[PDB]
C-alpha cells in the first residue's frame, strides 16, 4: 500500500465520520461516473451532421442540444445541479472547410465528463497546457494533424465555467451512413480535437499505455 | 532494438546534464528581489499556458483505484456543500505551491486538497488527521487489510 | 469556533444549474458582442483565472455567455457580488511575436469576467 | 584589494557551474513517487534543523521601513484578534510551500500572510485587495506620494 | 521608486485598519513599544543575577519573575496586558557554568526573546544558522570566534515552542569589584544568544558585515 | 463569524501559557523521565522537528500547559497537554558527533503526545 | 500595451528559472555511483546533440563581432598554414573544451580558445608565452595606448 | 569596453604572426575572401538550374562541377587553391520535387557551404537547431512558417561529414518568361538553407530578431 | 622535441581539393548503392561523427560519395587509412518511435564511414 | 528505523533546494562577463577554498581496476609516456568541469591513461575503439577477462 | 565486469602491445605499492622524539631523513629517481607547544606514498580539498581534534613537488617508552595532522568504509 | 612526430626530480624572509598557483628547490628552470571572516618564482 492509498482511507473515513458526505454518496459518485463515456458527445456530432437545424442548435445552445442525447447538464449529475466540477454551460464548437478548434484548460483540466467521460491523462499535463495554446500547429502535427495555412485554427482555452467538444467537419465517404456509423468515427480525440474523423477509424490513435500500481 | 532502447535512454539522459548557471536561494534579502523576480515568486502557480516546453510522446495512464476514490470524495465534498469547485481549484492548485504543483502527482495534489479543506475548514482537527493516518498504517501493519487496496 | 453553510449552494443550484442560478445577477453588461476590447493586467495575488498570456492583450467579445461570480470571490467563499463573463477571441500574433505570417487566421478563444476588460 | 575582491567573487562564481544531475519535475506520475520522496514533497517547510549547509559571514541587515510596519501590523492583528501567532507560523512559514519559504525573503512572508489571513478569514475580498493595490500604484505614480516611502 | 513590499505594505496595513481589525492608534503604539526594546534590560538581569546569588537562583528557576527586577514584565510590559502575541509569557533563563555553555537557535522560524533583548539579528533568522548550529555547534561558535574546552558541555537550546531563552554566561576574569552597570555594559547581545562570551573591555558585538536597507528605519 | 475576542478575555492580565495552567491535568510524565519521541505524521503543520524523531532523550523540566500547536495553529483550542523540556545527547542525534565532545546536548521542547516511556 | 506585453514576455521566460526539479549535485561519487547509462551519458562526445529533446525559440540573426571575424580568419590561416586540419579543430573545439564550455560559453568564443589552445598543444608556443602576452595586452588596454581595432589610443 | 576576448583574440594572432605559423598577409587575405562571400552565387545557380534542365541535372549529380558556372571553384577560389580548410571540396546540391523537400542542418556543429552560400546564421549554429530539426522538422519548418503537403517527403540532411550542401528550390509559380536575374532575385538564403520557399516579390530573408553585437563588422 | 609536419596537407591537396586528393586510396567498397545497412554502435569515446541517433538503425545506401579518412582517425592527426564514405537515408519512423503515420515519408539523409556499416 | 528514515529525509531535502536555475545553450559573447569568463576560463582541479558542506569522511575499498590503473599511470611515466605534471593538467584539468567532478576519482585516471595514448600517437582512436570491442566480446564470449572475471 | 574494468583492460593491453611499458613492469609496480604503508613515517616520528639531532635533520632536510628509516625517495621506487607522481621533496613539518600542522592538497591528492602509503578515500575528496584551507579549526573539530586558540594551526597545501608528513608533538604518558612503543601510536591520520598521537591508541579513528564493487 | 621516451629517465635516474635540475634556475630573486605579494597571472589552461592565494602578500620561509614551472613542465617545455619557494600567509589576509579568535593560524603553501613581486 502506498502514502496515496493510506490518505485517501484516512481522508474517506473521516469525512463520513463527520457527515460530511455518506458511503452512499461516496458510492453514488462512483457509479455515476462509471455510466460516463465520449459516446453521447459523438452522438450529438452525427446527429448535427444529419440535421441542420439540430446543428444551429448545438452551435447556439450546447446545453439545450446536450439534451438530445441524454445527457441534461443540470439533472443527469446526482446533484441535480451539475456536476460540481463541470457545471452547466456546454458549448459545441463547429469545425468548417475554414475553421478547426482544438481545445485545452491551461489552468488545470476542465473537461465536459457530463457528455464525454473522464478526461485522458496527457490533456492534464503541464505539457500540453504550456504549449497548445502558442503553438496548436506543432502540437497537432505530432498527434498526426495538420490543417491548410489558410485555415482559422481556433485553440479554445476553457479557463472558466464553459466546457467544450468539438463537432468536426463529416469526412468524405460517409454518403448514407445511419447515425450510429457516423457517431462511431467521432473518436474522444476528435472531441477534443487532437484528430479527425475518418471513415474505418473508430478508435484514438494507439499511443503508449502508462500502467497504474493498482489500477480500477 | 535493444540498441535502440539505449540510444534513447541515453538521449534522455544527457537531459540531467544541461550545464546551467544555479543559484540555490537561501530566504535573500528584499533589496535582492527585483519586480520581475516578484511577480515570478507571487504568481499563481497554475497559471502555465505560454511557456516554453518541449515535445513528449503524449501517453495514456491506467486510473488507480485511490485516484477514482479520490476523485469521488472531492466531488462528494462539493455536492454536500464542503466546498465549491473554484474553492478547491485555487487551494489544490495554487496554495499548494511551485513545489509540489509540478513535483507531486495531479490527483496527489487533489487528495493532499481534499484532507486540506476538512482541516481549513475544522472538520476536523490536525490531530484527528495524524491520528487517523496511524490507524490506517497500524490497520495494515496489524494485517486487518485496508478498504479494497489491501484484504485482511 | 465559525459555522459553515453546507446547504447554502443545494438549495440555490437545485434544479437550476450553476451559472444559471446567477442569471440576471449581474445586471446590465457593460459590453457588447462586437466590441473590441484590452485586457487590463488587474493584481494576481493569491487567485486569477485570467492568464497571464492574456494580460495586455486586444480582442474581441464574441458571446455573453453567462452571469457568475468571479472565479476571484467564488474561490474564497464570496459569492454576494455577479457579474457577466465574456468569450473573448484573440488573434494569435497579437499574443505571441513569434507567430507565423503564413498562418495570420489562427485565433484563440477564451472566457473573461467583465472587471478585466476595457473599451479597446 | 581589488583582486582579493575578484577572487572572493570568484569562489561564489563557480558555485554556479558545480554539476549535478538535474532532473526537471512535471507532475509525475503516482508510480514515480517513493515514500522517501512523498515524506520530503509533503514536508513542512519550517523543519530545517540538521540539513546540511555551508559556512557563510553572517551579516546583520538594517531594518526596511516597511519590515518594521509589516511586523507592527502582524502582531496588531493577533493584539485584536484575528489570529494567535501560531496560525501566523504555520500559514508563513509553512503554507506559503517550499519554492517561495526559501525564494523570497524573510519579512517578504510575514507580509504575503497577513494579507492572506485577511482574505482566508473573509475581513476582506480577494477583490478589494487587488483593487487596494491598484490605487496604491496609482498614488505612487500620480506623484500624492506613499506614506513614508515617497513623499507626494 | 517604492518596491512592491511597500506598495503591499500600504495596501494590507490601510485595508486591515478600514475593515477595524485594530486601529492606526494600535500600529503606532506597537511601533513605539517596539522602539523601547533592546539588550539593555537582559545584560541587567545578568549582572544582577552575578551580584545575588539568590537572584541568580530566581533567573534559573522563574526567569518570568526575575525578569520584572529589570523592568520587563512579559505580561504588563507589551501593549496587549496578556504578553506580546509572538513571544508568548515563558522566559527562561540558561546558567552556563565552568562545565556548561549554551548557545540558542530556533530551527523552525526565529523565535526571540523580544520583550527583553529586542529585534533578533539578521544572521539568527538565517536557514543557515537555523539549519547548522543545532548539529556543528563546536563548528559554528568557532566561527563567531567562541571555542570551549572538549569536556566542557555545549549545550544548544532550541526554542520550538511557547519558551524564549536568554543566555547568563559566567563572569569573565578581570571584573574583580566592578559595579552593576560595568558588569552589564560587557553582556552585549551576542552574549545573550550565545555565540559570544563577556569580556573586559568589550563592550559592542563582534564588528561583521552590515547590508544596508533600501530604506532603514 | 469568527470571535476576535476570546483570546484577549482569556489572557488579559494573565499571559500565554499562563491562561492554560491547570487545563492539562495530571502529567503522564515527570522531571527525570527517559523519553523516546514518536514519529507521528507531520502532515500540513508540527514543532516536533524531524531531526528528533526516534530519539531518546531527558526530561529535565515540565515547562507549562497549553495546546498543542498543531491545534492552535489552525484554531483548535479546546485541548491542553503538559509541555516538557528535554535534553538530548548530541551523539543520539547525529551519527557522525565526536566522541571527543561527549557532553554535548540540545534542549527543546515537546508536547506530551509524542513522548512514551523510553 | 507594449509595455504590459514585454513584462508578460519577460514573466513567462523567468519562470523557468524556478522550474522545480530533484537537483543532485554531484561531487566525485565512487564508481559504484556509476551506472553504465551514466558512464556513457559522462563520456559522451559534446558535440552530439541531434534528437535531443528542446523548447521553441523565437531564432535570432547576431551581428558578426569584429573578434570573431578575426578568429575565424585566424582558425581556418592555422589549417592553411598546417598547424592542424579542420577536423583536428572540430575535435578539440567542440569536443575536448567539455559539456560545461561547450554549452556554456559562446559559439567563436570556444573557436578562439581552441586556437590558442592548438598553439600550446602543439608546442608552437608555451603556456608562458600565451600568458605572458595576456597581461601585456591586458596592461596595453588599461594604460590607454589602445588595442588594435578595438580600441584607439587615447588622444587630448 | 574590451572584452576578455578581444584581448585573446589578439595575444593569439600577434603570437601566431610572431612565430610564423600564418602571415600577417595570410590574415587579411582570408578576411577579404570571406568578405566576399555572400548567398548570391548559390542563388544563381539555382536561377540557371530552372531556365536549363540540362544545368539541373549537372548540379544533382555532381554540384563541384556545377558550382564553377557561377564562379565558385570549391578548389580554386579560397585563398588556399585546395578548398577552404572547413568547407571542403564536395558541394551536392539537393533539388526539391514536387514530393521532395529539402531542410539542412549540421547536428555536430554548423558545417554551412561558405565559399558558394556565405556565412552561416547565428541561429543555423544554435544547438536548438541542431537537436531539433532532424527529429522535428515539420513543426520547426512551421515555426519557419513553411508547411508542406502530409504526403510529401520532408528530407532532413545532416552534413556530419565533409559534405556541404544547398537546396535548389520548386520553381514557384507566377514566373513564367521570368530572367534569371529576376528567378535569383527570389531564391534567399533561408531557401538555399531549406527553412523557407522562393515566392514572388520576396527578395530578402523573413524578418527576425537581430542581436547586436559589442563591437561589429 | 615534437616536429609537426606543417606542409604535408597542402603538397598533397594543392590544386586537386579534399577530400578529392584521397580518391582510390580506399580500394573496392564494400557496399553499394541500393544496400541495405544497418549502424554497427562502435565504441564512441573520445570522439565520432556517426550521431548517437543513428546507433543501431537500417537505412539505404543512395550514393557512394567519397574517399576520406575516417574523422576518427583525422582529428587526430592520423590520415593512413582511408575509406569510403556512403550517403545513406533513413525512414523518420525508424529513428524516432513518436514519428507520426501521417509523415510516412519523411526521410534523413546524412553521411557515415565503410566501418560503421553491415548488410541489413 | 526511525532514525534511518530521518537521515534519509535530511538528506532528501536537499534535492528541493530552491534555485534560480537557468540553462546555458550557447549564449552570445554580449551575455558573458569577465566574471563568468573567468569563472568558465578556470582550470576545473582549483577548488580550495570554495564554500562546502560537512560530511561525514568514509573510507573506500580499493577496487582491482583501481590499482591497476594506478600501476599504469606510474608505469607510463615510468618509461617516459609523460610525466606526473603532464597527467595531472590533462586529468585534473582538461577533463572539464563536469567530468571532474561527475565522474569518479580513478575514473579520471584511467580516461586520461587512454587519451595520452592517443593524443600522443601510440595508439589510435581506432585501435582504442577496437580494442574496447574485442574486451567486451571476450566477456560475452565467456573467455574471461583477466582478473576481474574468469573463463 | 563494468565500463571501467573494460577500459581498464583495453588500456593495459595497448599500452603492453605497444610497447610502452611491460607486463612485468606492471606487476613490480603494483608489488612496489603493496608494500607501501605509514610505518617508516612513524617511526621517523618516534626517533625524532628520541634524538634531537635527528628531529633537526628531520625538520631541515627530510629526505635525508627518511634513510634512517629505509626509505629512500630516490632508489626505493622501482624507477630510481622517485616515483613519477610523489617526486623527491619530501619535508617534515614540527608541531610544537604554539604550532600544529595539517596537511592537504587542494588542487588533487598530492601525498607522501613512498613513505605513507596511499591517500585516504577523503583526503582526496573536493570537500576536503575544499574546506581544509579555509576553515581548518572547524573541519578538525568534525574530525575530533581541537587546539587552543593561541596555538597557530598552519595548513599545508601540497601543490607542487613538495610532499609532507607531520611530526606532532609527544603526547603526556608515554615516558620510558621504546621507539617502537611511540611508533605505534603515530597513525596514518596522526601524519596527516586530522589526529594527534595518544597512549593507548593504535589505529585511526574508525569511519564508515565504503565497500568496492570488486576489491581484494 | 616523434616523442624522446628516455629524456626523464636517462636525466633523473640516480639524481631523482628535482634534484635533477639543481642549479639550472640561477641566482634567486628572492629570499627567505623577503614578504612576496601573489601576481594574478592568467591561469588559463593551466596553473598550481590557487586562485585563493591571488593578491595576498605572504612570507617567504624557504627556497625548497629549482624546477621547470609546473605551467612549462605539464606541457613538455622543461627549457627554463626557475627557483620554488614555500610561503607562509596569515589566515586572515586571505579569508575575510577569518576570526581575530585565532589570529595565529596560518597557510604555507610552494609558488614559482614568475607569480612573486616585492611586497
Ligand atoms: O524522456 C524520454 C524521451 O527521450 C527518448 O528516450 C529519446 O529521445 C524518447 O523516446 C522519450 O520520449
Ligand atoms: O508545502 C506545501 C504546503 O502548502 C500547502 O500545499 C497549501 O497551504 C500545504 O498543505 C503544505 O503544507
Ligand atoms: O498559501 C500558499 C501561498 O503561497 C504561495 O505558496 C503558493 O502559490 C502563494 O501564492 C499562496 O498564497
Ligand atoms: O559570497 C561571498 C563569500 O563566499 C565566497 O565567494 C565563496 O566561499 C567567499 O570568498 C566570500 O567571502
Ligand atoms: O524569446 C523569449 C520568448 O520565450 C518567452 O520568454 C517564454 O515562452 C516568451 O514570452 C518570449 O516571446
Ligand atoms: O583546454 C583545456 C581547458 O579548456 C577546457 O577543456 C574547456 O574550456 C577547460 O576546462 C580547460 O581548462
Ligand atoms: O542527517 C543527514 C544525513 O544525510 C547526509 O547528510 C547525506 O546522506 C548524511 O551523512 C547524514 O547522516
Amino acid at each position: 500500500v502506498s502514502d496515496f492509498e493510506i490518505l485517501e482511507m484516512a481522508v474517506r473515513e473521516l469525512a463520513i465520520e463527520k457527515g460530511l458526505f455518506s458511503a452512499e454518496d461516496h458510492r453514488v459518485w462512483k457509479d455515476y461516473v462509471h455510466t460516463l463515456g465520449p459516446l453521447p458527445a459523438a452522438r450529438l456530432v452525427a446527429k448535427a451532421w444529419l440535421d441542420p437545424e439540430y446543428k444551429k442548435l448545438c452551435i447556439e445552445d450546447g446545453v439545450e442540444a446536450s439534451k438530445a442525447v441524454g445527457v441534461n447538464w443540470v439533472t443527469s449529475p446526482p446533484t441535480q445541479f451539475g456536476t460540481p466540477s463541470d457545471y452547466c454551460n456546454l458549448r459545441v464548437l463547429a469545425d468548417s472547410p475554414t475553421l478547426k478548434h482544438v481545445v485545452v484548460c491551461t489552468l488545470c483540466s476542465c473537461y465536459p465528463r457530463p457528455i464525454l467521460g473522464q478526461s485522458p491523462e496527457w490533456y492534464r499535463s503541464p505539457n500540453y497546457r504550456r504549449r497548445l495554446v502558442r503553438w496548436p500547429r506543432q502540437v497537432l502535427a505530432e498527434f498526426g494533424l495538420q490543417l491548410p495555412s489558410e485555415v482559422q485554427i481556433r485553440v479554445a482555452d476553457s479557463n472558466q465555467k464553459t466546457r467544450y467538444i468539438v463537432m468536426p467537419v463529416r469526412p468524405e465517404g460517409t454518403d448514407g451512413w445511419t447515425e450510429d456509423q457516423l457517431a462511431e468515427i467521432v473518436t474522444r480525440d476528435c472531441l477534443i480535437g487532437v484528430a479527425v474523423p475518418k471513415p474505418g477509424i473508430t478508435v484514438n490513435a494507439k499511443r503508449p499505455v502508462l500502467k497504474a500500481n493498482r489500477p480500477v | 532494438s535493444s540498441i535502440r532502447e539505449e540510444v534513447h535512454r541515453h538521449l534522455g539522459t544527457v537531459a540531467l546534464m544541461q550545464p546551467a548557471l544555479h543559484q540555490q536561494t537561501h530566504a535573500p534579502a528584499p533589496t535582492e528581489i527585483t519586480h520581475t523576480l516578484f511577480r515570478a515568486y507571487t504568481r499563481v502557480p497554475h497559471d502555465v499556458g505560454g511557456e516554453a516546453d518541449v515535445p513528449i510522446e503524449y501517453h495514456e495512464k491506467e486510473e488507480e483505484i485511490w485516484e477514482l476514490n479520490t476523485f469521488a470524495t472531492c466531488e462528494c465534498l462539493a455536492w454536500r456543500g464542503v466546498w465549491t469547485a473554484e474553492e478547491r481549484r485555487r487551494k489544490q492548485n495554487c496554495d499548494v505551491g511551485q513545489t509540489v504543483y509540478l513535483g507531486m502527482p495531479y490527483y496527489g495534489r487533489w487528495l493532499l486538497t481534499a484532507a486540506r479543506i476538512l482541516v481549513d475548514k475544522q472538520f476536523v482537527t490536525l490531530t484527528e488527521l495524524h491520528n487517523k493516518i496511524v490507524e490506517m498504517r497500524e490497520r495494515v501493519a496489524s494485517g486487518q487489510g485496508l478498504g479494497e487496496y489491501l484484504p485482511p | 469556533k465559525p459555522v459553515w453553510d453546507r446547504t447554502h449552494h443545494a438549495k440555490m443550484a437545485t434544479g437550476i444549474g450553476d451559472p444559471q442560478c446567477f442569471k440576471g445577477m449581474a445586471g446590465k453588461s457593460k459590453f457588447n458582442v462586437g466590441d473590441r476590447v484590452r485586457i487590463k493586467d488587474l493584481p494576481d495575488l493569491f487567485y486569477t483565472r485570467t492568464m497571464t498570456y492574456t494580460r495586455g492583450a486586444t480582442g474581441t467579445i464574441v458571446r455573453l455567455v453567462y452571469e457568475s461570480p468571479a472565479a476571484e470571490d467564488e474561490a474564497f467563499g464570496n459569492e454576494e457580488n455577479v457579474e457577466w463573463f465574456y468569450s473573448i477571441v484573440f488573434a494569435q500574433k497579437d499574443l505571441w511575436p513569434e507567430y507565423s505570417d503564413t498562418f495570420a487566421n489562427d485565433t484563440l478563444e477564451t472566457e473573461i469576467p467583465e472587471r478585466y476588460l476595457e473599451k479597446a
